[PDB]
């Protein structure tokens, strides 16, 4: 936002079976950056 | 003006003079490239308009 960064965050265990489950739970805060840059796309990073 | 101005004139300080539109709240613009002023694109590194 206007020149500013966040993040906010959650972690659950769940045994559904291949989807999205049926629940609500909530993300608090975590990091805040001043970045100030247009931000346009994004990609996800995962190892082997 | 004690610290900043040169008999010849102090050119390292520069402005932008030429834009689109005006920019955001506390939005920066580094550019360097040729503004086209006429109806006709501009290429390379000058030209009319
Ligand atoms: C941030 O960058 C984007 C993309 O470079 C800018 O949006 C572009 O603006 C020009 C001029 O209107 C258009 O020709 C492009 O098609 C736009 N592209 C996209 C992806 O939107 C945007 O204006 C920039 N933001 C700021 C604040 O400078």
């Amino acid at each position: 936002i206007d020149g500013y960064f966040k993040i906010y965050s959650k972690h659950t265990p769940i045994n559904l079976v291949r989807d999205l489950p049926q629940g609500f739970s909530a993300l608090e805060p975590l990091v805040d950056l001043p970045i100030g840059i247009n931000i346009t796309r994004f990609q996800t990073l995962l190892a082997l | 003006n004690n610290l900043d101005s040169k008999v010849g004139g102090n050119y390292n300080y520069r402005y932008r003079l030429f834009r689109k539109s005006n920019l955001k709240p506390f939005e920066r613009d580094i550019s360097t490239e040729i503004y086209q002023a006429g109806s006709k694109p501009c290429n390379g590194v000058e030209g009319f308009n």
